[PDB]
């Protein structure tokens, strides 16, 4: 199986190619993904 | 938000119960008080 | 986390399974943006067949299903007494399947809708075993007057003319059952009479029950029944007065929760990665296995 | 170069050699420059 060095850098080969306006909309969809995924691991292990 | 913490937590309610689909005939007598 | 890079706090939420929404592949999630971007639905690579070969099919579609390579990890587990009670350490850690059972506390750790929830507690019927194995069925129960899920185990015993019949109980609320039963042989019974051991008469059926059918019944057993190891005696009453009597006991224990909540958990991330209906899913598993897993 | 930040990891000038051959799939650098300029490997070297 693929490792995540191999799938970050897929990520950044394919993410290289997107224009102004695309690239636009992916982050800000990266962003709502991360920001949900984190405070589910801060409220799961980092909450006192 | 602060009407919402005052509200508090929606609460929960089981969907389905003990309730059993029972007849018309059946619902009516015990329905029927002394 | 003593994490002090970027990347190394990405492969570590890349594989932290033991949380609510992770786990998160962040390089994953990027690739597949980015494909939906360029090329929604792969109209290009299925039109170039060279390239859509070199991969397998299920690899390049299960870039369509929003399925992590941890999430194919955690839905391909082959869940089952025996591995539950780790599997259980693996796939939630330290909240205790106690508190988890709450409907509250589950809701809000899987940050679910109350309807997205009442949905999956009315599947959790059919989230437990479908069928007795081992002469066992462990199954969740509702008994919701506080909304929480308790699991059952019911443990057969044939007691009394075995040979006549194969007889099967199936909880669907609290104290309420559905109670299955198929004959072997045929006796012309004037009627079938069914009581909770030889004593409370449960159910009576008139005219004579045939081979090789299934018949049911919407029986109730109540706690002062089911703290025993009762009996359940069947009778075909022949006109005569005559009976094929038979029974089997079903001993009822309150049971542990892992196989329940890892068979909710894979329900509800597979639901929400696919983004189809718990209904949707439920009708596509049924077409593989009898048992849903 | 800088803005968006990619995977974390920030853009300056340095004393380190960056390779710009499309076959050599080069590191996080080559994708930045290829970010920036928005332009693919085989481009790149051409340009170079």
């Amino acid at each position: 199986t693929p490792t995540y060095a191999q799938w970050e850098n897929a990520a950044g080969v394919l993410t290289a190619g997107l224009n102004s306006q695309q690239a636009n909309t992916l982050h800000a969809f990266l962003d709502e993904s991360r920001s949900a995924a984190l405070s589910t691991y801060y409220i799961r292990q980092v909450a006192k | 938000m602060q009407a919402l913490h005052l509200l508090g937590d929606k609460p929960y309610l089981p969907l389905s119960t003990t309730w059993s689909d029972p007849r018309l005939d059946r619902a009516a007598d015990i329905t029927t008080q002394n | 986390s003593k994490l002090e890079n970027y990347t190394k706090v990405m492969e570590m939420l890349s594989t932290f399974r033991p949380s609510g929404a992770t786990p998160y592949h962040d390089a994953y999630e990027n690739v597949r943006e980015v494909i939906q971007l360029q090329d929604p639905g792969l109209e290009q690579l299925n039109a170039s067949p060279a390239i859509a070969g070199l991969m397998h099919q299920a690899s390049l579609l299960g870039i369509n299903a929003s399925i992590s390579p941890e999430l194919f990890n955690i839905l391909t587990e082959e869940i089952t007494e025996g591995n539950a009670e780790e599997l259980y350490k693996k796939n939630f850690g330290n909240i205790e399947p106690a508190s988890l059972a709450m409907p509250e506390y589950l809701k809000r750790y899987y940050n679910l809708s109350d309807e997205e929830l009442s949905q999956f507690i009315g599947k959790a019927s059919n989230f437990g075993q479908q069928e007795y194995s081992n002469n066992q069925l462990i199954t969740p129960v509702v008994n919701s007057s506080d909304g929480t899920v308790k699991v059952y185990r019911i443990t057969r015993e044939y007691t009394t003319n075995a040979y006549q019949m194969d007889v099967e109980l199936f909880p669907f609320g609290g104290e309420n059952y559905r109670l299955d039963y198929k004959f072997k042989n045929f006796y012309n019974a004037s009627y079938l009479s069914i009581k909770l051991n030889d004593k409370r008469e449960l159910v009576r059926t008139e005219g004579a029950p045939q081979v090789n059918i299934e018949y049911s019944a919407n029986i109730t057993l109540n706690t002062a029944d089911i703290s025993q190891p009762f009996e359940i005696g069947l009778t075909r009453v022949l006109p005569s007065g005559s009976w094929a009597y038979a029974a089997a006991k079903f001993t009822v224990e309150e049971y542990n929760q892992y196989s329940f909540l890892l068979k909710l958990n894979k329900a509800i991330r597979l639901s929400r990665a696919t983004e189809l209906s718990p209904t949707i899913l439920e009708g596509i598993v049924r077409s593989v296995n009898l048992q849903l897993d | 170069f800088n803005t968006p930040l990619l995977n974390g990891q920030y853009f300056s000038t340095g004393d380190e050699e960056i390779d710009l051959n499309s076959g050599s799939t080069g590191d996080w650098r080559k994708t930045i420059l290829k970010r920036a300029f928005n332009i693919d490997d085989v481009s790149l070297f051409r340009l170079l």
